[PDB]
């Protein structure tokens, strides 16, 4: 299905993030496309490294889509990341 | 490829019951219920559909943990004080574990299967971080 906006914004799900990347890396790549309301780059609970994914939230659908198309397929630290909508409107 | 994931943890603590349960269905539907804050009479119950990339990362985290190769037979059983349940289907493989609330570094180290119990502990914690982030940011609520 299509993108489902969250309560106060639009959230993208970022995957295949280098394990040594930190919020800095995410901020650096994503800020250009809009003001970032939140970044959750969760750490692996056993290692302390990034677990490989992040939720990145923008204030508008415009910003999130700009980032999406600009960053899906880009690289952080030599590792290609994928950028998708985090939530969708319906099943299957 | 068939997929399903459900985790439940419940307990009777000095200050009363408490439970948290979430489920990801093959259609991307995430269902979440958490009544872990006993200082209030409400509960958190939410659902949302997540994008396939989320379901794929979930599978990735589960595969990498190697939990699908574990067995709960030698694990402590659930007791009158705590219980955890973890059910997963990935393609052909399925597992269903039921055990007590996870004890200390000490308890796990002296159990019959310290390696398997640690694997279970860290996977559950990683799944919780992902679920808490999803619910929390999407609904702009504490997931608690
Ligand atoms: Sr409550």
């Amino acid at each position: 299905p299509g993108p489902q906006r969250s309560v106060e914004g639009w959230i993208l799900f970022v995957t295949s993030i280098h394990e040594e990347a930190q919020e800095d890396e995410i901020q650096e790549k994503f800020c250009d496309y809009g003001e970032i309301k939140n970044i959750h780059l969760n750490l692996d609970r056993r290692t302390g490294f990034s677990k490989g994914y992040a939720l990145v939230e923008y204030e508008t659908h415009k910003q999130a889509l700009a980032a999406k198309e600009a960053l899906n397929g880009a690289e952080i630290m030599g590792q290609t990341i994928q950028v998708d909508w985090c939530f969708v409107k319906g099943p299957k | 490829e068939d997929f399903y994931l459900r985790y439940y943890v419940g307990h009777k603590g000095k200050f009363g019951h408490e439970f948290l349960e979430f489920e990801f269905r093959p259609d991307g539907k995430l269902r979440y219920a958490n009544n872990s804050n006993y200082k209030n009479d409400t509960m958190i119950r939410k659902e949302a559909f997540v994008h396939q990339s989320v379901m794929e990362e979930l599978k990735r985290i589960i595969i990498d943990s190697e939990i699908m190769q574990e067995d709960d037979l030698p694990w402590p059983p659930p007791d009158r004080v705590g219980r955890q349940e973890l059910e997963i289907v990935i393609g052909d493989e399925h597992i269903s574990f039921t055990t007590s609330k996870t004890g200390s570094l000490v308890d796990v180290n002296r159990s019959k299967d310290p390696e398997g119990l640690r694997c279970f502990y860290y996977l559950v914690q990683d799944l919780k971080c992902l679920v808490f982030s999803l619910i929390g940011l999407h609904f702009k609520i504490k997931p608690i």
